[PDB]
């Protein structure tokens, strides 16, 4: 029953408390994403302007 | 339940994008300008395509 | 350079689905999901218990 | 009965269901075919840069 | 002179760079790998996961 | 059947279609060839 | 079996991807190839040096 419990840590909202360890994985992705798009166009735009 | 939990944190992660597209268009539109009138007659013809 | 690079990619894509297609030639010779300590142990284990 | 039960029990570990991995390495094998093509399509025409 | 060489040799760059990246993909058989070719839905794929 | 839906859900996100690309793959190549010859044409002025 | 172990085991000393080796193969046959025209027009030039 121990090794029963255990198992729900994963189902804990506790790290992530706002949310689980699923999200901070897929948060962080969503956050390197939304920084590789957007640097990149930047660059993209300057590098055409020069 | 976890349909709401995708939906949820997706439109979340979607809205930081469109302020990156805002400033994104507000520093070209910067730069517009100075190529339009600068360009004196020249046009930055992908500048007005990409925008 | 990248003609370099680009080669080598479709070798590094290419050797991966054959892999993947050996493996499945293995289990489709044998017609065993299993034969190996190094497939799923916990499987092996079992079956020794088992027989 | 008792070993019969066992014998039943035996395979779930270790045999395999045929249908998945023969539509696997079928399906496996027409995308191995594909990826070859590539291959030869992108070195044939890399010879093109030169070929000039 | 510079500008037409660079012009035209550029074309070439970003003419490979095109198919270098159709090439990738069609090679791999997947249309995703990563921030750049997913900066949205990976994270979902990773919930599904 | 739970895992089946979610199994081509997957694909739906991760996958390629076939056709779309290869047909961008011809053209491309194409496009190559035109880049080329426009190039040692230039340079022949 | 162990005799095939064995047989697997010799391929991972001898044993030729033909992938890797055909690939290598075309890419160095391109340098050949166009290494011998880099020498012509070269040498043309050369040729041109006196005229």
């Amino acid at each position: 029953r121990n090794g029963q419990a255990l198992l729900d840590l994963q189902n804990s909202n506790v790290v992530g408390g706002n949310k689980t360890f699923n999200d901070a994985y897929a948060t962080l992705v969503s956050d390197v994403g939304n920084k590789t798009s957007t640097l990149k166009t930047s660059s993209t735009t300057q590098a055409n302007v020069v | 339940r976890d349909q709401d939990k995708q939906v949820n944190i997706a439109i979340g992660s979607s809205v930081a994008q469109i302020n990156n597209y805002a400033k994104q268009i507000a520093n070209l539109n910067d730069q517009i300008s100075r190529m339009t009138g600068v360009g004196a007659g020249a046009s930055p013809n992908d500048l007005l395509d990409q925008r | 350079i990248s003609t370099q690079m680009m080669y080598e990619q479709n070798m590094s894509g290419i050797t991966n689905s054959q892999a993947e297609w050996m493996k499945l030639g293995e289990q489709m010779s044998t017609g065993k999901r299993v034969t190996n300590p190094s497939d799923d142990p916990i499987a092996a284990s079992q079956a020794v218990v088992l027989s | 009965d008792r070993a019969l039960g066992q014998k039943l029990q035996m395979s779930n570990l270790v045999d395999v269901d045929w249908n998945s991995v023969i539509s696997s390495y079928v399906m496996q094998q027409a995308a191995l075919q594909a990826s070859y093509k590539t291959f030869t399509d992108m070195q044939g025409m890399s010879l093109f840069q030169l070929n000039r």
